[PDB]
């Protein structure tokens, strides 16, 4: 069998205290199989049990409110797709609406965040998953993260 | 009409080389309007997009001037520009970020100008400037997406295009 591992992270600034939540919870799935995992608090993932004859496979990387990314991997054995110092980046801001993302970052996403603009952790209307930098407030820094990759599609990675 | 629309109209549809035709993007009767994104295409070999306020040629980050709505800083208006003038694409967006405040005050901004864009005539060839769909805006309405003060997508409006800039059909008057 084949094992694949790596590191996932983000390209925006966040408080050091939030690192654990920022880097965890990225889903990684081997396409066409039931093999999957989620990243830990360092952004590390590892998937074992990939068939050895499956010499080419695709990793589907996803997280709630992130633009999904597919990465093709060629090889067998112990494969490393990224390192902690140069992680695979996923872009925040393909925001769910009624549990559905549209695989584009654009004004629809900005406006979803705007629904809870100016809220803080503790408020009735604060939504943790829309606090993109996880600093305890939903505000223009979160909107600016979306705008950084405005009009992005998964093909632009 | 009372009917809901977004419209791009030109001050004139004929001109000589070097004239700047002004395209004005308006909204009409858009209920509880709070923001938009639009994708406008043109032939960059025939027309050059220019800022009618600054006099500069459009770049990727040029937000068009001239709006008469979404100006109240109390609700945190945010401009976004992501044009590609070399490929004849303008793509820009603006909304109130603090829509809850806008809604609470309850004074709606349902009609007015959202953008003015100059188009400098490079050659006398008949051409079109139009709203058009783009892969970066899935589910948009001919490359237009309008938002209300609940932060929801507005549908049901007309998309009015400008008449053809029939620059290649300019005969002497009979
Ligand atoms: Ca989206
Ligand atoms: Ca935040």
């Amino acid at each position: 069998k084949t094992t694949v591992s790596g590191y996932i992270s983000v390209d925006f600034d966040y408080p050091p205290e939030s690192e654990s939540k920022i880097k965890s919870g990225f889903n990684v799935k081997v396409a066409g199989t039931e093999l999957s995992t989620k990243t830990d608090e360092k952004g590390y993932f590892e998937i074992s049990g990939i068939p050895g004859d499956m010499r080419e496979f695709t990793l589907e990387i996803s997280k709630r409110n992130y633009l999904k990314r597919n990465v093709t991997v060629n090889g067998t054995g112990k494969l490393v797709v990224s390192t902690e110092d140069n992680p695979l980046i996923l872009w925040a801001g393909d925001v769910e609406r009624k549990g559905v993302q549209d695989n584009a970052i654009n004004m629809v996403d900005v406006m979803e965040i705007s629904k809870v603009f100016g809220t803080r952790a503790g408020d009735e209307e604060y939504v943790a998953e829309l606090d993109l930098n996880m600093d305890g407030a939903i505000n223009l820094f979160d909107i600016a993260i979306v705008i950084r990759h405005f009009n992005a599609l998964p093909s632009r990675y | 009409d009372k009917a809901s629309s977004i419209e791009l109209k030109f001050d004139r549809n004929k001109g000589e080389v070097g004239d700047i035709l002004i395209g004005t993007v308006r909204i009409n009767n858009i209920k509880n309007f709070a923001g938009f994104q639009v994708n406008i295409v043109y032939d960059p070999k025939v027309l050059m997009a220019v800022d009618p306020e600054t006099g500069k040629e459009f770049t990727s980050s040029t937000f068009p001037p001239g709006r008469t709505v979404l100006k109240n800083n109390a609700y945190g208006p945010i401009q976004i520009a992501d044009n590609d003038p070399e490929k004849g694409i303008l793509n820009f967006a603006l909304a109130y970020s603090y829509i809850a405040g806008y809604k609470e005050t309850g004074v709606t901004e349902e009609s007015g100008i959202i953008a003015k864009i100059g188009f400098k005539i490079l050659q006398k060839k008949s051409t079109a400037v139009k709203f058009q769909d783009t892969l970066s805006m899935p589910g948009a309405i001919l490359g237009t997406q309008l938002f209300d003060w609940d932060g929801e997508v507005i549908t049901g409006y007309e998309v009015i295009q400008p008449d053809v800039l029939s620059l290649g059909d300019e005969p002497y008057e009979v």
